[PDB]
C-alpha cells in the first residue's frame, strides 16, 4: 500500500492532496473494498472499507481524510512453552493448564452435523497450540480489552479538527496500521499506530519470534501510549508518506531516527526500491497540482534496473553465448519502465527473481548495501557480475519457458481479466521499484497472466472548497453473481481514466441511475 | 474560509450511480448504517455473510472441514464469545448504529431472497454483535496476530 498527504505549501493552489492506495489481495474475501457515501444531517463520509466493517476506513469528507498501510505492529507474542508433568514449566515450577472442554458441530456430506469436541488449555501467557512438528505454543494478543475499534474509526473520520482527530487516536482503539491524515485546514500527519506491549528487553527480531515462555521474565502487560510511537505533523519537508517501510524515512528531512524509539516498535531492514520511489517522488516535486499528484501515482519505474544494468550489461556482453548478447542489448535498449509495450520487461522479471529471490527482496546480490545514510539511493551495483550473468543465462531460459520469447511484449502476457473483459496491463512489481502496483500471477500455459494483488481502492484528493477527488476500483464496486458493477472499471483503470468521485448532492443526483427509498 | 454548506437529508433513501457506488442519504445516524447495512448486503451479501457467520464461529457447522481449521483457530482464541463481551460494551449511541446495520442487512435478505446464495441463508438473521465479531476477528485474529504465525 502507499500513502501521500501533501501540505498547502508543497501545493499550487494551496490545499492539502492526499492519496489514499491500499495493496491487497483481488480474490481473498475479507480482504475485498467496498466504495460508498453516508451523509446525514450531522456528519458525510466517502471512501472505501473492506466488506463486512460498518465503518469507512478509507474515507475523506468536505473537511478531512485519511488512508491506512500495514506496519505490521507486532501486536501479539507467540511464546515456546516447556511442558512438564502435565503442565508447563514457569519461573521454576511446574504450573498446571487453564482447560476448558468445548465443542462444535461439523458439517457432513449428508448435509447432518457431528458433534466434536474441542479442549481449549491456557497458559499465563494466553491460548495453547500444539504445531505439526509437536511444538506448544502459547499466544498472547494484546488489546483484548479495547472494543471500540469501530467507534474510534467513526470518530476519527467524523472529526471536526486534527485535535479531535488526534484525540479519537489516543484511545488505542485500532491495533495496528500506518495511518496518514490531511485536512482543509493544511494540516498534514502521519502516524504509526497500534497497541505495542511495553517491553524491557529484546528487538522486533526476539518478539517476532518464539518467546521463552517458562519465565515471567518475558510476560509483558501494558502497551505503549499514542505519544511513545512514531509520528509526524507538519514536517519542513511538506509532505509524509508511507508505501509499507518501516517508519524511518515519513517524510525528507526526517523529524526523528530509529534510536529515538524502542527498538522493538518496527524492523531497520531496507526500505523497498517502491518506498524509495515514494520518497523521491515526493520530495523531488514542488508546486503540486491535482493532476500532477496523480500522474505521480502511476509512476512504474523498473528502479531494480536502475541499480542494476549498469553492471549486468557489460558482463553479459563478453559472454561467448550470442543468445545471452542479444538478451544483454534488449535489456541496454530497454527506457526501464513497466509499460505494455516494454519487449525487455519480462526478462528483466526473470532475472531479478534469482539476483534478488522470488520477492525480489534479495539484498546480497549488490555490491554496495542499503544505507539509511542513503535512504533512495542504495543498496546499488552488482556484486559478483559473473554469477550474475549466470543467473541470466538461466533467466533466458525461464522466460522463454514461461512466454515463449525472450522479447514478448510485457501488456501482451500480462492482462486484467475481468468476466469477459481483457485489457493489457502496465505497472508491476513493487519490489522491482514500481509505485503503482500490480503482483502478477504466474503465467498460464500461454504464458497469460494477470494481478492476484495491487491496486484495488485508488483516491486522490485535494481539500479545496468544495474538495476535489478522483477514484477507481479494480475489481468494481460488488461481487454478487450476475452483478454488471464487477468488470465495469478494469478498463478505465487499463488507462489510469479515473472517476470523479460525486459528493455534493447535485452531482449525486445528476448520476443517479437507482433509487432505493428505505425505512428504519 | 468555511466549508460547503452540509446537506440536510430529509428523507432515507440511497441514490446508486452507474457504477453501483450507494449514496446514502439518512435522517440520523441509524438510518444511515442501516441503509449501510442494505447497500453492502445488496453489493457483496454472500461473502458478507459467510464471513459473519465464520466469526461465529460456525464455519464448520455451516460449511463444514474447509472451514474447521478457522472455527478451531477462532473458538480457542474466544473471539465469538469476546464480541458480545465488546458489543454489549459498547457506547449506547454506537451499538445502535452496529444494530442499524445489521438490520439494514437483514431487511435487504428479507426483500430480496433470492440474491442470498442457499449456503449462507442459514446465518440469518445477523445481529450487531456479527458485525462486532467479524471486525474483532479482522483486526486482531488476522492482521495481528495470523493463525501462520502462531501455527507456523
Amino acid at each position: 500500500s502507499n500513502s501521500w498527504a501533501v501540505a498547502p505549501g508543497k501545493t499550487a493552489n494551496g490545499n492539502a492532496l492526499l492519496l489514499q492506495n491500499p495493496h491487497l489481495s483481488w480474490t481473498t474475501d475479507y480482504f475485498t473494498y467496498y466504495e460508498a457515501h453516508l451523509v446525514t444531517p450531522d456528519f458525510e463520509i466517502y471512501g472505501a472499507t473492506q466488506i463486512g466493517l460498518p465503518v469507512i476506513r478509507f474515507a475523506f469528507n468536505q473537511r478531512m481524510g485519511i488512508t491506512n498501510t500495514v506496519n505490521g505492529m507486532v501486536g501479539a507474542t507467540n511464546y515456546r512453552l516447556t511442558l512438564q508433568d502435565g503442565g508447563y514449566l514457569y519461573d521454576g515450577q511446574v504450573r498446571p493448564f487453564e482447560r476448558r472442554q468445548a465443542s462444535y458441530r461439523l458439517r457432513q456430506a449428508d448435509g447432518s452435523t457431528v458433534d466434536k469436541p474441542l479442549e481449549i488449555r491456557s497458559s499465563v501467557h494466553g491460548p495453547v497450540f500444539e504445531r505439526a512438528d509437536g511444538t506448544a505454543v502459547a499466544v498472547r494478543v494484546a488489546g483484548l480489552d479495547r472494543p471500540g475499534m469501530l467507534e474510534q474509526y467513526f470518530d476519527m473520520i467524523t472529526a471536526h479538527s486534527f485535535d479531535d482527530y488526534e484525540a479519537a487516536m489516543a484511545r488505542m482503539q485500532v491495533p495496528t496500521f500506518n495511518i496518514v491524515y490531511a485536512d482543509r485546514e493544511g494540516t498534514i500527519n502521519y502516524s504509526f499506530n497500534g497497541v505495542a506491549p511495553k517491553r524491557a528487553e529484546g528487538d522486533i527480531a526476539f518478539w517476532q519470534g518464539n518467546v521463552p515462555g517458562d519465565s515471567s521474565r518475558y510476560l509483558w502487560t501494558e502497551t505503549h501510549p499514542l505519544d511513545d510511537l512514531p509520528r509526524v505533523t507538519n514536517p519542513p519537508g511538506g509532505f509524509v508518506q508511507n508505501s509499507n517501510d518501516p517508519p524511518w524515512t515519513p517524510t525528507w528531512p526526517v523529524t526523528y531516527c530509529p534510536a529515538n524509539h524502542p527498538s522493538y516498535l518496527a524492523p531497520q531492514t531496507p526500505h523497498s526500491l517502491r518506498a524509495q520511489q515514494s520518497v523521491r517522488l515526493m520530495s523531488e516535486n514542488d508546486d503540486l497540482t491535482l493532476e500532477r499528484f496523480m500522474a505521480l501515482q502511476f509512476s512504474h519505474r523498473a528502479v531494480m534496473a536502475d541499480r542494476t544494468l549498469p553492471d549486468l550489461i557489460p558482463a553479459a556482453l563478453i559472454d561467448p553465448d550470442p543468445e545471452v548478447q542479444a538478451a544483454a542489448r534488449l535489456l541496454a535498449a530497454w527506457d526501464r519502465d513497466f509499460t505494455s509495450d516494454s519487449r525487455a520487461a519480462l526478462l528483466f522479471e526473470e532475472w531479478a527473481r534469482l539476483f534478488a529471490g522470488q520477492n525480489f527482496a534479495g539484498q546480497a546480490a549488490f555490491a554496495t548495501p542499503w544505507s539509511l545514510d542513503k535512504p533512495v539511493s542504495t543498496p546499488y551495483g552488482v556484486r559478483d557480475p559473473k554469477a550474475a550473468v549466470d543467473q541470466l543465462r538461466t533467466a533466458i531460459a525461464n522466460t522463454k519457458r514461461k512466454y515463449g520469447a525472450i522479447d514478448r511484449p510485457f501488456g501482451d502476457a500480462s492482462r486484467m481479466i475481468l468476466n469477459d473483459v481483457n485489457v493489457p496491463g502496465a505497472a508491476g512489481y513493487g519490489n522491482l521499484g514500481s509505485f503503482r502496483v500490480f503482483t502478477w500471477s504466474d503465467p498460464d500455459e500461454n504464458g497469460i497472466r494477470t494481478p492476484v494483488h495491487g491496486e484495488t481502492w485508488v483516491a486522490m484528493i485535494e481539500f479545496s472548497t468544495p474538495v476535489r477527488a478522483y477514484g477507481l476500483m479494480s475489481y468494481g464496486n460488488s461481487r454478487q453473481p450476475g452483478t454488471t458493477h464487477y468488470s465495469d472499471q478494469i478498463e478505465r483503470v487499463s488507462r489510469a481514466d479515473f472517476r470523479e468521485l460525486l459528493l455534493r448532492r447535485e452531482q449525486v443526483e445528476a448520476a443517479v441511475q437507482e433509487r432505493t427509498p428505505f425505512n428504519f | 474560509q468555511a466549508p460547503i454548506a452540509a446537506y440536510k437529508p430529509r428523507s432515507n433513501e440511497i441514490l446508486w450511480d452507474g457504477y453501483g457506488v450507494p449514496h446514502i442519504y439518512g435522517v440520523d445516524a441509524p438510518s444511515a448504517f442501516y441503509g449501510y447495512g442494505w447497500a453492502q448486503a445488496r453489493s457483496h451479501g454472500d461473502n458478507i455473510l459467510r464471513l459473519y457467520g465464520e466469526a461465529r464461529g460456525k464455519g464448520a457447522e455451516y460449511w463444514g472441514p474447509d472451514y474447521e481449521q478457522t472455527t478451531v483457530w477462532l473458538l480457542t482464541n474466544g473471539v465469538p464469545e469476546r464480541a458480545q463481551q465488546w458489543y454489549a460494551q459498547q457506547s449506547p449511541d454506537f451499538r445502535a448504529n452496529l444494530d442499524a446495520f445489521a438490520a439494514g442487512i437483514n431487511a435487504y435478505a428479507q426483500q430480496n431472497p433470492d440474491d442470498i446464495s442457499p449456503e449462507v441463508r442459514q446465518v440469518l438473521p445477523v445481529s450487531g454483535a456479527d458485525v462486532v465479531a467479524h471486525a474483532h476477528r479482522l483486526m486482531n485474529f488476522l492482521y495481528v496476530a495470523s493463525p501462520g504465525r502462531t501455527l507456523g
